[PDB]
């Protein structure tokens, strides 16, 4: 998606100041799953006219 | 009759002074680091606080310390190479009354 500032940090590392850089880099994806659930495969309905 | 440095003759080993003379800077800003001069020495190295782990999450890396004694004049910023390393002088105690030195030395390799 998109790669951030980028910084220059040295650092004195055993008796050398140790060039350095870090940025942060971010991505962008879908979720993938899966679970066991139930499901309907039929129905019943009841009409009734209360008073004819 | 005085001979006090006569106790760092007990135990020595020969390390590669390597003596320092400074540079200067290119008219674009950059170092340029030069002179080295180098000549074998006798020392009395002891391993105060040598040789500690440090397991970064970069990896794994040592930081080594190491003092001196030596009878040789070593300035503050020189370099002793010893056991295939070298190492690069900390901070020294002359005593000119005397004809010796204290130095701490550090890894250089990282």
């Amino acid at each position: 998606h998109e790669v951030a500032q980028i910084n220059s940090i040295p650092e004195f590392l055993g008796e050398r100041w140790e060039k350095r850089a870090q940025t942060n880099i971010t991505l962008r994806g879908m979720s993938t799953d899966g679970f066991k659930v139930d499901v309907i495969e039929q129905h019943v309905i009841n009409v009734t006219g209360e008073r004819a | 009759m005085i001979d006090v440095a006569i106790a760092i003759d007990a135990e020595s080993v020969e390390v590669t002074w390597r003596n320092r003379s400074g540079g200067s800077y290119d008219s674009r800003g950059n170092a340029t680091g030069a002179s080295w001069a180098d000549t074998q020495i006798r020392a009395a190295i002891q391993p105060v606080s040598g040789r500690e782990l440090q397991d970064l999450p970069e990896g794994v890396r040592s930081k080594v310390t190491l003092v001196a004694w030596t009878r040789s004049e070593v300035a503050e910023n020189d370099q002793i190479i010893y056991l295939g390393d070298a190492y690069r002088v900390y901070a020294a105690r002359p005593r000119p009354m005397d004809g010796f030195t204290r130095i701490a030395l550090g890894k250089v390799s990282p």
